[PDB]
RNA sequence: AAACUCCAGUUGACACAAAAUAGACUACGAAAGUGGCUUUAACAUAUCUGAACACACAAUAGCUAAGACCCAAACUGGGAUUAGAUACCCCACUAUGCUUAGCCCUAAACCUCAACAGUUAAAUCAACAAAACUGCUCGCCAGAACACUACGAGCCACAGCUUAAAACUCAAA
């Protein structure tokens, strides 16, 4: 299915950041993934201090990888990200754009009797 | 199981699907989909193989095939999840519901009942007449009563030869 | 509603549990004896079968198991 | 009062424990249950009804074995209270609550409302609860107490569970 990898990378210089992304996208491809896009969300201060691989982090590079992969690739990729020392935190979620939002007419009133009755 | 390269049931009959890039074929195959999509391909394979009208989904045959695919998925699920009591219940309930379907198909259309059993590999079994615990005392006694019967039969045959032998001597 | 019926049951169960507690060693000796007689009663029922069928001994290779022991 | 005084406060590192707010929501699941995040698998049945025992489940407590152990905590120990205090109050700590694999099979397991279908016109209706009913099916009940007991049988249960009487007694319950 289509997944979205939210990738927080250790704050590094451009050459080491590009090497980490290439090494990360190749890991997806090695597991059968079809990579669709790579987005840079920018380097920012983390919302809290994160300890990863015997180091404390206050800043990180936020990246997104939109890709398709078999269901068995997720488990193996999560394991790969846990061992890469340049990744602060990596999470794979089902791509939000796959889920179609159902239309809403509005806020139907709910009878108060049901509230206390329920 | 169908090959992973198999296209999805929705994209198999679109014109020009055989001339698209290989990448597009991977994205429309079973490899890039969840298991439920592979089960829709399995159900369609059994429908064409068994039922007379592959598009009649409300016939007793189609329901047996649809439920038989669900039953196989639960078995694979429970092979990896052996403490999943929720799905163990769903499996046992699904087996019971199919047996009820097979019972009703056997009574109404035997020729179709036979094709469903051959196609799906189902060995129909008649239910036991009595439901009662076979506890240790009964299991042990029933075994002894069978041994006693077997021994009595042997003794009754050795009382046929001796009588036969003595009768011949008189002559 | 009141709990007067539950209270009657409550005391009956407390006194029973306490009674069983006080006499648990006598009750264990009694239970052991009953299981022995239960086993003997079972062996007799099986012996009745082969004897009423004309056999003089148990079927060859038959040993009546102990179906009431904790083991 | 006892207890601690390698104690306390700030800062940093840090879990096999538990999951603020959302939740004023009322959802998911057969029930039991289920409220941090992600992913995978996944939530039976195109007529209903259908089991103390068949089949599969079933909170908490508890058992067997190997682990984890922050905090809580039966029991136990200490402090205090008291006519006494095997309690309530304070402190410490264990089984236990967790994980894994097996058991055990109970609950005020309770919306105290059996499943399915139908009706809102009749009398609205003992009372209270939760407006009053019809069809159909299964389960169950027939004064109280004896009795979640005795005996029998079954069960990985052995101080257990399930099923479950009688005698004596009363004119009530
Ligand atoms: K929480
Ligand atoms: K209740
Ligand atoms: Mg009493
Ligand atoms: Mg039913
Ligand atoms: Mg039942
Ligand atoms: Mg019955
Ligand atoms: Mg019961
Ligand atoms: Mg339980
Ligand atoms: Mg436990
Ligand atoms: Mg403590
Ligand atoms: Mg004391
Ligand atoms: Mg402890
Ligand atoms: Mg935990
Ligand atoms: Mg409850
Ligand atoms: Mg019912
Ligand atoms: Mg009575
Ligand atoms: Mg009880
Ligand atoms: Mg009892
Ligand atoms: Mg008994």
């Amino acid at each position: 299915p289509r997944y979205e990898l939210a990738l927080i990378l250790k704050a590094m210089q451009r050459p080491e950041t590009a090497a980490t992304l290439k090494r990360t996208i190749e890991a997806l491809m090695d597991r059968g993934a079809i990579v669709r896009d790579l987005e840079n969300l920018g380097e920012r201060a983390l919302p809290y201090r994160i300890s990863a691989h015997s180091q404390q982090h206050n800043r990180g590079g936020y990246f997104l990888v939109d890709f398709y992969a078999p269901t068995a690739a997720v488990e193996s990729m999560v394991e790969h990200l846990s061992r890469d020392i340049d990744v602060i935190r990596g999470n794979i979620v089902k791509h939000p754009l796959t889920q179609e939002l159902k239309e809403c007419e509005g806020i139907v009133p709910v009878p108060l009797a049901e509230k206390l009755y329920s | 199981d169908p090959p992973p390269s198999t296209l999805l049931k929705d994209y198999q009959n679109v014109p020009g699907i055989e001339k698209v890039d290989d990448v597009v074929k991977r994205l429309l195959s079973l490899e890039m989909a969840n298991k439920k999509e592979m089960l829709k391909i399995k159900q369609e394979q059994f429908m064409k193989k068994i039922v007379a009208n592959p598009e009649d989904t409300r016939s007793l045959e189609a329901r047996i095939i649809a439920l038989s695919v669900k039953i196989r998925s639960y078995e694979e699920h429970l092979e990896k999840h052996r403490k999943d009591k929720a799905h163990k219940r769903y499996l046992l309930m699904s087996i019971d519901q199919r047996k009820k379907m097979l019972k009703n198909l056997r009574n109404t259309n035997y020729d179709v009942f036979e094709k469903i059993c051959w196609g799906l590999g189902i060995e129909y079994t008649f239910p036991p007449l009595y439901y009662r615990r076979a506890h240790r005392r009964f299991v042990t006694k029933k075994a002894l009563c069978i041994r006693v019967f077997q021994e009595t039969q042997k003794l009754k045959k050795r009382r046929r030869a001796l009588k036969a032998a003595a009768a011949a001597q008189k002559q | 509603k009141n709990v007067l019926k539950i209270r009657r049951r409550k005391m009956n169960h407390h006194k029973y549990r306490k009674l069983v507690k006080k006499t648990r060693f006598l009750r264990r000796k009694v239970q052991e004896g009953r299981l022995r007689r239960k086993q003997i009663k079972f062996e007799k029922d099986l012996r009745r079968i082969w004897l009423k069928a004309g056999l003089k001994e148990a079927p060859e290779g038959w040993q009546t198991p102990k179906i009431y022991l904790r083991g």
